[PDB]
RNA sequence: AUUAGCUAGUUGGUGAGGUAACGGCUCACCAAGGCGACGAUGCGUAGCCGACCUGAGAGGGUGAUCGGCCACACUGGGACUGAGACACGGCCCAGACUCCUACGGGAGGCAGCAGUAGGGAAUCUUCCGCAAUGGACGAAAGUCUGACGGAGCAACGCCGCGUGAGUGAUGAAGGUUUUCGGAUCGUAAAGCUCUGUUGUUAGGGAAGAACAAGUGCCGUUCGAAUAGGGCGGUACCUUGACGGUACCUAACCAGAAAGCCACGGCUAACUACGUGCCAGCAGCCGCGGUAAUACGUAGGUGGCAAGCGUUGUCCGGAAUUAUUGGGCGUAAAGGGCUCGCAGGCGGUUUCUUAAGUCUGAUGUGAAAGCCCCCGGCUCAACCGGGGAGGGUCAUUGGAAACUGGGGAACUUGAGUGCAGAAGAGGAGAGUGGAAUUCCACGUGUAGCGGUGAAAUGCGUAGAGAUGUGGAGGAACACCAGUGGCGAAGGCGACUCUCUGGUCUGUAACUGACGCUGAGGAGCGAAAGCGUGGGGAGCGAACAGGAUUAGAUACCCUGGUAGUCCACGCCGUAAACGAUGAGUGCUAAGUGUUAGGGGGUUUCCGCCCCUUAGUGCUGCAGCUAACGCAUUAAGCACUCCGCCUG
């Protein structure tokens, strides 16, 4: 609008969140607080691995991890591969991936982590899902 | 109230273009009288006339319709609003409609056009845009 | 600003001390100031800058390396010597911790180079050399250099080169697909010919290295001196970590060497099997319950290349915070409306001033980097040379139209006088007239009352209807009308007292005195609240009779608060023109409320001109469409609020 209206209020600029909140904060022990690291990827510990359903028209039951990171925050992640490898108390590296279909989980588990061996018999999609080149 | 004198004379020229009136009345201050000679001397007015009255004076404009149905003045625009004083320098003299249009510039050495401010190389206030 | 009050050595003065130096810097005295809506104090946050990245530019993000400066040296405090510190590898003290002790005592500080622990998604070699650059001291040689010089690690990134190349149709073989004719993997292989970047072998072997120092002279300078020097010139001599590394020379072989991603639409590229809401894809729309070009596989394409994808970041596209570069009738958005301090903006004419503005000159914004142009490295990347650019910069000298300031005039803006006219504008005390009920009574009998139907309620104690009379409240027909007036909410019986603004008529006056207005102030229907007053109708809550599968509802007869009054408070609504206030301008036609001017007319009247609200149909233009249209949502401008799915 008018100019003197703009000067003593300013343009109140638009603040946007991240694509995933639980990658943006790290932990340090003896400080006993909750640092702002903005690291991409973290290694986490699974606690409960049950499975459940997606929400709507797609109805085919998913894999539903629940992982606990090194920040201290327990965020349910997702297992992408064709069948899993994980059991309780494992090493789980997490990249930022949005799952529209499942309610609440916004974290893939990197199939191909330190503990996640690659999915069985996969040729296409080699870099994803952690499989080596089979034989050359 | 009236808030500025030059705004309500330029749009009054513009609001006569959509009806194609022959003549106008503008209450004719000093810088109002000198804008009209600029448009007269450079192809936008048939003839301009001064009226000496007792109240405040009136200046009147014969609009220039030289061809079939083709308004020479196709729009005006006042820039340096009272609260935004566009001081374009002499290095960066704003030419409008690049090749075609004029902008009236009030300089320290008279209220000039683009050209008379250009070669004399002195800038200042920029009071209007003219298509 | 979901931090509005904060500071007493604070803030002032005087003197004193103290500091290299000015000082409440320290202390005495005396004073009460200072800091603040331009946001103090506080709190969370963070080293700053040339610059980096991005954007077309305006801007936005980041402040790593290299270059500037400050701060810190386990945490904290003091202090010495020294030109310079409150000292990164110095002292003294405590705090934690490590190490040693014969327990009395001591020593220690890697955010120096490396390296390790540990943290974490994650970051490198415990090398060589002082040859060059640098410093340190010394008369010099020299000495000392984890500055630096190079080597080593990781595709970490940019750039540079490969991974064979010509010929070769037979469209080989094989693979995949198939309507079994074929199609494609295709000149792709084989064959033939080919060079050797690099790979491999053997050789040659830079510049970086300039020197110092010592010798030689000549010049000059001191000198008791041709002693002996000093510098200055030239002359000889001598000095390599990288490293026999780059490099070049010749010899050798297609021999050493390509992958990941995509393939419905965005988006370049598709088929076959598997599969059957399951397994699984997914950035977006969304794909699969039996023919999945979207899942998985295979073939075949396409993408880019020593890399490719995914991931988290920041910018962009995002005009989607809009200064350049939006909105507000209904899409997100006008404050309910006012009176207004601060802040914001300014009629006309003229003199003057130069704060803003314009412009020169000078000084400066180091270098590297961006950018202009050359040159160097086998080109490139990189590096070098020169130049520009970058400052709301400072001083100085100019310009006077516009803005700010000052001096003086004009009257249209606004206001005052005066002469009118309109009014349900407000507040006050009082006044009636129908009508409802209540009650008194006459007259008079079986029901009225009520609904979709009916019942509850009322009635032989005399209702209802009807006649007079009485109390009492609240509402004020008719006039009544996109009619009046107020800023809005709102105000309709009547009269009086008191009081606000409105509009016309000019001209008598003032000489811009105006508009808007964050906070602040006051008003603001109905509901509700507290204290009493008053309670005839009406009437939430509740009760009853029906209705209904249910009726905590619509209907039904009652019925409490309420409404009503004075006084105090809440301060909200579709507080609506879903349109913030003012100023001008932009075809008409048309009523209608109040005027005024005229034209024949005392008229009535008609007609025309004209201010002000008040409505409707309409042109240009605005609008996404409906619509809006001199009462704008047209074109412009000043101010305030509001919105960013």
């Amino acid at each position: 609008p008018t100019i003197n209206q703009l000067i003593r209020k300013g343009r109140v600029s638009k603040v946007e969140n991240s694509k995933s909140p639980a990658l943006n904060k790290g932990y340090n022990s003896f400080k006993k607080e909750h640092t702002n690291v903005s690291s991409p990827q973290k290694r986490g510990v699974c606690t409960r691995v049950g499975t459940m359903t997606p929400k709507k028209p797609n109805s085919a039951l998913r894999k539903y991890a629940r992982v606990r990171l090194t920040n201290g925050i327990e965020v349910t992640a997702y297992i992408p591969g064709i069948g899993h490898n994980l059991q309780e108390h494992s090493v789980v590296l997490i990249r930022g991936g949005r799952v529209k279909d499942l309610p609440g989980v916004r974290y893939h588990i990197v199939r191909g982590a330190l503990d996640t061996a690659g999915v069985e018999n996969r040729a296409q999609g080699r870099s994803k899902y952690g499989t080596k080149k089979p034989k050359a | 109230v009236m808030t500025d004198p030059i705004a309500d004379m330029l749009t009054r020229i513009r609001n006569a273009n959509m009806v194609r009136h022959e003549k106008l009345e503008i209450p004719a201050s000093k810088l109002k009288r000198e804008i009209a000679e600029i448009l007269k001397r450079e192809g936008f007015i048939r003839d301009v006339e001064f009226v000496e009255d007792s109240k405040q004076g009136i200046i009147r404009v014969f609009l220039k319709y030289g061809q079939n149905n083709e308004r020479v003045i196709t729009g005006l625009k006042r820039i340096s609003k009272p609260g935004l004083r566009v001081y374009a320098k002499s290095n960066e003299v704003p030419r409008v409609l690049n090749g075609l249009g004029i902008a009236i510039i009030s300089t320290s050495q008279g209220v000039l056009t683009d050209k008379e401010a250009r070669a004399k190389q002195a800038g200042g206030e920029v009071l209007a845009y003219v298509w």
